[PDB]
């Protein structure tokens, strides 16, 4: 027979014993359906995933929901296949959970719909593409110091309470409304209020007609938090694999996946790692990251947000994900506290597209000059903090004078922040910002006060702000 | 018999192991022969792990354990209002038993994505600084963070007291506090007459960690019953650091590998599962609401610590208090740089929106100009005028404890301050001037107060200015 | 039955095996008396305390003295109750150890005196006072700048050569003269010569007639060093419980208590904590600090000294101790040199 | 007599009132040492700590004292040279030497100080005065840690067992000044502690400082300059000091 019994319950981990010679394979799905016999029992409907083989016809599994009410000796049914999620044109405009069940209260999906397994191997070496081109976003810092790549990987690093949600919402508003393709959103391990607001905004804007969403949000157990991302990826891959259409993807927070993995690995019997993580941290992340690539059939562009615990950039989880990205942006609490938004570090951020033959000689020279001036200004902080500005030479004073103006001009005002301040916001082209930075570097605007460069947008508005102030 | 009876094998440090109980289920409640309750965590092949929710000195090897057939539950009812109970729901005040007919489980799923709604209603705390700079709406989660000796309990007491005239139910949870302080808090709440709509849940510092571990969950379970009937509830947690430490101690006693700062990996989920239960329900579910005000204690004013960052990454904002400012006699020592409200602003009434911007700008200008006050005041008179305005605003923002101020009076006084009517008044007389202005408004500004209360909008500026000048005529400059 | 014999000996940890169905309860006391039968044995007199139930009719205990000379199979008897300490008028002007046996060369207490257990639950919520009142000491600086609260905890900071002993004696004398109360002094792990000097300084001043003293030496096991505060507190509780009067309590050092608890936890073998301390530090501190309260017919207040190791105020032990304090007093060597007594700093001291 | 004996009671002691002369001007003027007091000497490796002990042993020629020297973890050639120079100066008429080289097994290194104090107590209880010097305690602590680890006992901070403080206090609490009824004898000890790179925040130094009544600091930089001894007066302290000096020196 293909039915087992429950042996041990240890929270999110359940043990099942099967008949000899009929053990299920790894990554299969098991179903438990029980009805109460008397007043001291509760109805149960739950699913499990196979993880390890312990020998003696024993299987170690992981639960996808709360395990309260389980009793030793219950019956288990084996399906013989991994988790399957419906995919196709039906998924457009709907909201799904970890198991592919709609939660939008718009009806059910017919049982004849095509569905695909979640687990699959990575694409081969010879099927990849390496074309590079620049994608424009409309933000001065990103467009100048770390251009994005169409069809690559982009990651955002930041701490707690630094302003990542505003930045990602601004990116969605600027890019998603004119992509002209297919968009997929994942909400792994984040707030429910943000998801509800995003859903209502999409409904109001009408973009929801060509997108799908899988949330699996913060309150869900680690079993679901480890599979939401895989469900979203297997939903996204079908379009570019069977139609060759351009796909744009978002991931809400990838750190919660590794956090849930570390939480689960403790009860499986593995020895702790250096900082208490699982021993298999690298391979588990690599298997997922290597699956998001652009091939000859189609291209996929993705934007990911990564959480930095306790503002420590040397933590293993943030440190091991740097080798998978192409362009990175870093947020700093020190810059955030000074009133500079979106508080992007100009020296830590890097990109692969910053080349003379890709962007342009003038842009390359301007960026290099700005970085050099910023570094030279940074080198004088120790002397400035103690001995003041009096002991500096003539060149250092001018360097500081222009560095302050550049640092203040690097800020910008967004459309989303209008509801809190009343300022409409602006959209700045690459040529405009390059010309403005070149003019600033040339020393044309050395007579204006530094307070006129804050949240101004284009260069021409600086003059009108100064004359409104009274200069 | 092994079906529903078991025997104890090992006892130590509040953790016991039993043999038997074949039909027991995970999360069920068990009862010892001594009368102490317990909870079953692990269902192993040959034994069951039990956590003792009480004194473990009376339990010895060879005792008898029997089932109860119920998942972990607490009694909830309307009769619970005005009583002091333990996390298990037993009365502690000694005024007799409490009768209830309904119970709710401790662990319950949170409302879904489609069941929520945007926050659009205000919550008046009675504190001028908070109500002006950091508005709080119904259904919002707001964090209060600060060092010790900052008077965090006074803010909670005042905001609980201020809800007398509004349809709100308050629940106060004390974790790891002192029994004398809890007794004094209950006494002053009774003296101020706030016991008619409040419930107090206590857990002393001498109680075991498992009892210290379930108080917030019991409070949320008690509040959900009123939340789901279409009412509004307010819940305050005294300290989450004590609960975190108790959970860390229990996990270490269970021999699990620790992580950063000897904390387990479940510490983030522990707080998320609790704080995710506060939401504003939609119109299709009755329109109820629930709000929480957790407290966090820091060491040496360090805001980049593990637990503070974990709590910040969940809530919708934070309020920071400074001990250096608190030492100068200022009770609401609110730092305006690190305190930000996100959900708020859309819940404020129209009167406060018209006036808050200029006050914020003046306060920011004064704070940024304070750095050069050592040798300042010799600059241009335009710069010199900033110092007087900033000092006057700082004097206005002060408040006395246990004395909430009505929102209309706050609007009127802030309008008077921002319109420059106080530029000719000495700094030392601002408090007496505002007290006499409140008395004069009560005596004669009845029509203006009624118009404000009825329309949520400012009255006509001509009449407002003429009334202000009429009052100012009789004031003594002293 | 109540009879068992040793199965394992290793350091200050001893395991005893009993019969099934007759295991002693936790925190019980055991006695071992044995006389040498041959020339290859040594007389033994030792006391044990039950700590855990390991199962299979085995009990793990901790020793209160040296364990040299123990032999496997030696019989053990059970008293059936925790450590008992005599209370009453007979304890005034006497010196006792952790077990309650007198140290002074003035005889022993008769065996018919009343004795009380060491471990006791905290008073209930109903018995606490509902009002706050100020204790009057008669010292101008304290009464004006840092008032004392009945039932509160006061932390004292200072060093050698400033007048801590003089201030303590003055407080005891004033309280005894005015309020009619008494005082109890407990020293946890301090220097024997300093203790003897303090004893002589109390003896030649006439104050010793209204106080009781409990001493715990440095050369004692951590289990013995961990219960001195408890025995002093249970000595003090009797007067307020029965006579109904205000009582003073002094603790020489509180850091030694936490360090002894950490050593005991390490000996038992539990997993460490954040900075290597015991996992149960907070609850161990609370179970001791929660019994010093003010009831409807009496009150107990305590003066405690803190060490603050490594000059770090964020250390977990000082952080946990500071959460129970209600007032702070400081002593200034500059004022002592200038000649102002008691040289209490008027600006550093704060009170709630 | 057995090596493990109880310490004298609290009521059998008398306050220290008799000075001990070492013959070193800095020690005799700034940090006085009295009979019955036991004091810690701490420093780095190249500070010449052995010279102070040799000089203070030599200076007791005509003061009616008995000296015991204990060597723990030292080199046999160095011990031989110390014995030879002591014989040359004639100090072997009233001294006893106990040695335990680094090649010996750990239990001997662990047990030597108890044998030394057991030998000293016999002369102490007859009404005489005894001086005992311990060469190193960190090596004894390391040997005890090695034995406990080899015996499979649970470790603590820095892999040390849970009773290292008890082990040190039990040994250091046996020095006292007896009363008139007991005979009036006395015993004093001068334990040594060696630090690495000049830190004093380590576990064993903190434990020893929390027990002793004072410490004497030796400066590596001052020794490198050429000052003998390189005593640092800014950190040295003597709690018993003042009451253990003659009137002339006190004035
Ligand atoms: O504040 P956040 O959103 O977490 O960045």
């Amino acid at each position: 027979m293909t039915r087992g019994r429950v042996i041990q319950v240890m929270g999110p981990v359940v043990d099942v014993k099967f008949e000899n010679g009929h053990l299920p394979a790894i990554y299969n799905a098991l179903k438990i359906q029980h009805k109460a016999r008397n007043e001291n029992e509760v109805d149960i409907d739950l699913t499990l995933e196979v993880a390890l083989h312990l020998g003696d016809d024993t299987v170690r599994t992981i639960a996808m929901a709360s395990t309260d009410g389980l009793i030793r000796g219950m019956e288990v049914i084996d399906t013989g296949a991994p988790i399957s999620v419906p995919v196709g044109e039906v998924t457009l405009g709907r909201v799904f959970n970890v198991l592919g069940e709609p939660i939008d209260l718009e009806g059910d999906i017919p049982a004849d719909a095509r569905r695909d397994p979640i687990h699959r191997p990575a694409p081969k070496f010879e099927e990849l593409a390496t074309e590079v081109e620049i994608l424009e976003t409309g933000i001065k810092v990103v467009d100048l110091l770390a251009p994005y790549i169409k069809g690559g990987k982009i990651g955002l690093f930041g701490g707690a309470g630094v302003g990542k949600t505003v930045l990602i919402q601004e990116l969605i508003h600027n890019i998603a409304q004119e992509h002209g393709g297919i968009s997929v959103f994942a909400g792994v391990g984040e707030r429910t209020r943000e998801g509800n607001d995003l859903y209502h905004e999409m409904k109001d804007s009408g973009v929801i007609s060509k997108t799908a969403m899988v949330f699996g949000q913060m309150n869900e157990p680690p079993g679901a938090r480890m599979r939401v991302a895989l469900t979203g990826l297997t939903m996204a891959e079908y379009f570019r694999d069977e139609q060759g259409q351009d796909v744009l993807l978002f991931i809400d927070n990838i750190f919660r996946f590794t956090q849930a993995g570390s939480e689960v690995s403790a009860l499986l019997g593995r020895m702790p790692s250096a900082v208490g993580y699982q021993p298999t941290l690298a391979t588990e992340m690599g298997q997922l990251q290597e699956r998001i690539t652009s091939t000859a059939k189609g291209s996929i562009t993705s934007i990911q947000a990564i959480y930095v615990p306790a503002d420590d950039y040397t933590d293993p989880a943030p440190a091991t994900t740097f080798s998978h990205l192409d362009a990175t942006t870093n947020l700093e609490r020190k810059l955030a506290e000074m009133g500079i938004y979106p508080a992007v570090d100009p020296l830590a951020s890097t990109s692969r597209a910053l080349a003379p033959e890709i962007v342009g000689e003038e842009h390359y020279q301007v960026a290099r000059k700005v970085q050099q001036t910023l570094q030279r200004y940074k080198e004088l902080q120790d002397i400035i903090a103690i001995l003041g500005m009096d002991e500096l030479s003539d060149e250092d004073k001018l360097v500081v004078h222009r560095a302050r103006r550049i640092q203040f001009f690097l800020s910008q005002n967004f459309h989303v922040a209008e509801q809190f301040t009343g300022q409409p916001g602006s959209y700045v082209p690459v040529k405009e910002t390059v010309r403005g930075f070149k003019e600033i570097l040339e020393g044309k605007y050395d007579h204006l006060p530094e307070d006129a460069f804050r949240l101004v947008g284009r260069i021409e508005e600086v003059v009108e702000k100064a004359k409104a102030m009274g200069v | 018999q092994v079906s529903d009876v078991g025997t104890v094998i090992q006892v130590g440090d509040g953790i016991a192991r039993a043999h038997g109980l074949d039909n027991v289920m995970s999360g069920e409640l068990v009862e010892f022969a001594n009368g102490v309750m317990g909870m079953a965590l692990n269902l192993e092949e040959n034994n069951v792990g039990i956590v003792i929710l009480g004194p473990y000195t009376g339990i010895k090897e060879g005792d008898e354990v029997r089932r109860t057939g119920r998942i972990m539950e607490v009694p909830v009812g309307e009769a619970l209002i005005g009583r002091v109970v333990n996390p298990l729901g037993q009365p502690v005040d000694g005024l007799g038993p409490v009768e209830t007919t309904e119970t709710r489980p401790i662990e319950s799923p949170a409302p879904g994505v489609m069941d929520r709604r945007s926050v659009h209603e205000p919550l008046q705390t009675g504190i001028k600084a908070i109500d002006a700079l950091v508005p709080i709406g119904r259904g919002q989660r707001e964090l209060i963070i600060g060092d010790r000796q900052t008077g965090k309990t006074s803010v909670a007491i005042d905001t609980i007291i201020n809800q007398k005239d509004q349809n709100m139910i308050s629940i106060y949870v004390a974790i790891g506090q002192k029994e004398s302080t809890v007794r004094t808090v209950v006494e002053t709440l009774r003296k101020h007459g706030a016991l008619d709509y409040t419930i107090v849940v206590t857990a002393s510092a001498s109680q075991p960690a498992p009892l210290l571990f379930l108080a917030p969950y019991a409070g949320v379970a008690m509040g959900e019953y009123f939340m789901y009937k279409g009412k509004h509830v307010l819940v305050v947690y005294d300290d989450l650091s004590k609960q975190a430490a108790a959970y860390r101690e229990l996990s270490l006693l269970l021999r699990r590998p620790p992580g950063r700062e000897a904390y387990p990996g479940d510490i983030f989920y522990l707080h998320s599962r609790l704080l995710e239960r506060a939401a504003k329900l939609s119109d299709a579910k009755g329109g109820g609401s629930l709000t929480a005000l957790p407290f966090v204690e820091t060491q040496a004013g360090d805001i980049s610590a593990y637990i503070p960052t974990n709590v910040i990454s969940i809530t919708d904002g934070q309020i920071f208090l400074q001990s250096d400012l608190f030492f100068s006699g200022v009770r609401p020592a609110i730092n305006a740089g690190l305190s930000v409200s996100r959900v708020g602003g859309a819940a404020q009434i129209k009167a406060m929106k018209k006036v808050a911007g200029t006050l914020r700008l003046d306060l920011a200008a004064y704070r940024e100009l304070e750095a050069f006050a050592q040798f300042g005041s010799d600059l241009d008179k335009a710069t010199q005028a900033k110092l007087a305005r900033g000092a006057r605003t700082v004097e206005v923002l002060k408040q006395d404890l246990h004395q909430p101020i009505p929102v209309e009076k706050q609007v009127l006084i802030i309008y008077a301050l921002t319109r420059g009517f106080l530029d000719d008044i000495p700094v030392e007389d601002v408090r007496r001037f505002e007290k006499e202005f409140y008395l004069f408004l009560d005596q004669n500004g009845q029509h203006l107060l009624e118009h404000i209360r009825t329309t949520k909008d400012l009255p006509n500026e001509d009449d407002l200015n003429k009334a202000i000048e009429a009052f100012k005529k009789t004031f003594v400059v002293s």
